[PDB]
């Protein structure tokens, strides 16, 4: 019944080492720890914090910088 | 080298498990030497997979011959460069009466210059100390 | 029906470059174990800055081997210093590596990462394909059989933690058995992705401390290292050099444990030890 | 624990009680057995896949990715208390596994073995190697 | 004597697609394809020429696009 997962395609080294790009990919059914979001219920429509994307942003630096977001 | 490695950083002995002052079993803290060896080896893979292997090391010392009696031996060898010859004629006449080992040596010298370019001799025993250390013309 | 015996010894290990350094170390008591930013750096994602490390890695002496230049750029570290290493084991004990060309000799490689093919095969336009050649894990034992002549058994066992102990018992029974008069036994573990380490850790296997309180009441976990190592075994009717000889092995399975995977059952530890003793 | 799991050993865990079930035995009956367990496995493809996001991924996915966890993980749930290994020899592999099986059975070790051949294709590099080395068929 | 490739630890990730970014290494020595570059001498200093970046750039992108230059 139930489907699980299969590493996927694009999951695996494919242009280098690249300090500089990351992808977020954001999950918002109960059970993720990315539930939370869904409480910015703007109009109804669940939106993805203004403020979220400087948060990305943010962390994606420190990535590049080999140091923590504190 | 008949003498046990001390193992490190035994301070406390673990206090779940006796046996580590209660007579049984001695951690080996200090260089102790051995006596009648017969040893075993564990290890476990983190997995839940098990292996044993029981050891019985060999005893046997070195006999009284009459032949490096007023007999040098020819000591030779081969390696990658003038260094990798340097050293076997060294630990060759460190050694200079191991007939184990010098016969040893020879066996490995064997090796077509194709691989082993660099040969070397010495003449362990008798007022020689006649040593040479050359390069080698490959083909046949 | 045949005696087996420890012919052949040799490897590089933590702050050793060949055996007689790791002896220094050993009597000596040197911490093998260091702090140093030289597999990655000085405690990246809160990892423990301690770490046994080989010496160098980079160096190889590769027309020996016979591999033109690139295709060994593209050669596993391990399997590197594990072509040296068994070379320098199987000379070890008097023995010419050629008097063997084309025995029916084996080579049993314990191995449980291969992170060096990971690397050589992310960038994929720019890759080149005969790093597999040089990092597909049985490359470890195959490429060791290739170089030396070895027509016997080629086989790369991954058992975690125990492997070259295995592989040194799977290679025992062989010998004993009829089917070779010797063997070379490698263990292979080479440090290089930060990833492996940090999972070790978020398995709480890991010494924040960096160390192996072996017997110590203060245990935290262990402490990662590697080493490259190979044994040669031969039947004695066949060895110029003895250090021991093998009395007998065999190896078990910790069941279904009530209390995880990762536990080591030693209510199943114990059944292993004797079935090689007392009564058998 | 079962998002990280590589789908080899899912899928193993599943086709070896299929498999043991389908000789007319019952998996139970073999609890606590000598009983091993040898696996041909050449690719993990799936470990790397879950272990690149030092944030992200999870330190429990290495009990369900590990190579020798392909074996030992198939042990630990069946109770298989007898040689628990995994083998890589290339494309023979397997066949060398129901092999070093075969022996182990022949000879007094074991009663009953679990063979298993798996190979998973997960990441596009791997075969771009293989292509390389002009042993794949465009044809396919 | 010779020293060989260890990949170093900075050689693996942190997670990325990475179409998006290319190191491009110029060699100007006698041998290299590359020498030709030794043309664009101006005031005596061998300057990268400035149409330069626009092709490396301009490759970079048909890179990302997975189709050549032409």
């Amino acid at each position: 019944s139930q489907a699980w997962d299969v590493p996927s395609a694009a999951d695996f080294p494919s242009g280098s080492s690249c300090s500089s790009v990351a992808v977020y990919k954001f999950d918002v059914s109960p059970e993720s720890p990315d539930h939370y979001l869904v409480d910015h219920c703007i109009d109804g429509r669940v939106l993805f914090p203004g403020t979220g994307y400087l948060w990305l942003t943010w962390k994606t630096l420190a990535r590049a910088l080999s140091q923590n977001l504190e | 080298h008949g003498v046990w490695a001390p193992n490190l950083h035994y301070h406390t002995p673990n206090p779940e498990i006796p046996a580590l002052q209660d007579g049984r079993l001695q951690v080996v803290d200090r260089p102790l030497p051995i006596r009648g060896g017969n040893v075993g080896i564990n290890s476990f893979g983190f997995g839940g997979s098990n292996v044993h292997v029981i050891l019985q090391p060999n005893s046997r010392p070195a006999p009284p011959p009459a032949q490096h009696a007023a007999l040098p031996r020819l000591l030779q060898a081969s390696g990658r460069t003038l260094e990798a010859v340097q050293t076997l004629l060294e630990q060759g006449l460190r050694h200079s009466r191991d007939l184990a080992f010098v016969g040893m040596l020879n066996e490995i010298a064997a090796v077509s210059p194709v691989a082993m370019p660099f040969r070397g001799y010495a003449v362990l025993g008798g007022e020689a100390g006649s040593q040479e250390v050359q390069q080698v013309p490959g083909s046949k | 029906m045949e005696e087996v015996v420890i012919a052949g010894m040799s490897g590089k290990l933590p702050e050793s470059e060949n055996l007689e350094e790791f002896w220094a170390n050993l009597i000596g008591g040197v911490d093998m174990v260091t702090a140093d930013d030289r597999r990655w750096k000085a405690g990246l994602y809160g990892l423990p800055r301690r770490m046994g490390k080989l010496k160098d890695l980079s160096r190889f002496d590769a027309s020996f081997f016979g591999v033109h230049s690139k295709q060994a750029n593209t050669m596993d570290p391990q399997l590197r210093m594990l072509l040296e290493v068994t070379y320098e084991a199987i000379v070890d004990g008097g023995i010419n590596p050629a008097s063997l060309r084309g025995t029916s000799t084996g080579v049993w490689v314990g191995v449980s990462s291969s992170d060096a093919s990971e690397a050589l095969s992310r960038d994929p336009e720019t890759l080149v394909g005969y790093s597999m050649i040089g990092c597909q894990r049985a490359m470890m034992a195959n490429r060791l059989s290739f170089f030396f002549d070895f027509k016997g058994p080629s086989i790369t066992i991954d058992t975690a933690c125990s492997s070259s102990l295995l592989a040194l018992q799977s290679a025992y029974q062989a010998i004993r058995g009829g089917e070779c008069s010797a063997a070379v036994v490698g263990g292979l573990n080479v440090l290089l992705k930060p990833n492996s380490s940090l999972q070790f850790m978020k398995l709480g296997m890991l010494s924040q401390d960096g160390t192996c309180r072996s017997f110590d009441a203060e245990g935290t976990g262990y402490c990662r290292a590697e080493a490259v190592v190979a044994v040669l075994l031969t039947k004695k009717s066949l060895a110029r050099r003895v250090y021991a000889t093998i009395l007998n092995a065999g190896t078990n399975t910790d069941g279904s444990k009530e209390q995880g995977v990762t536990f080591p059952s030693g209510d199943v530890q114990e059944q292993l030890i004797r079935s090689l003793y007392a009564p058998a």
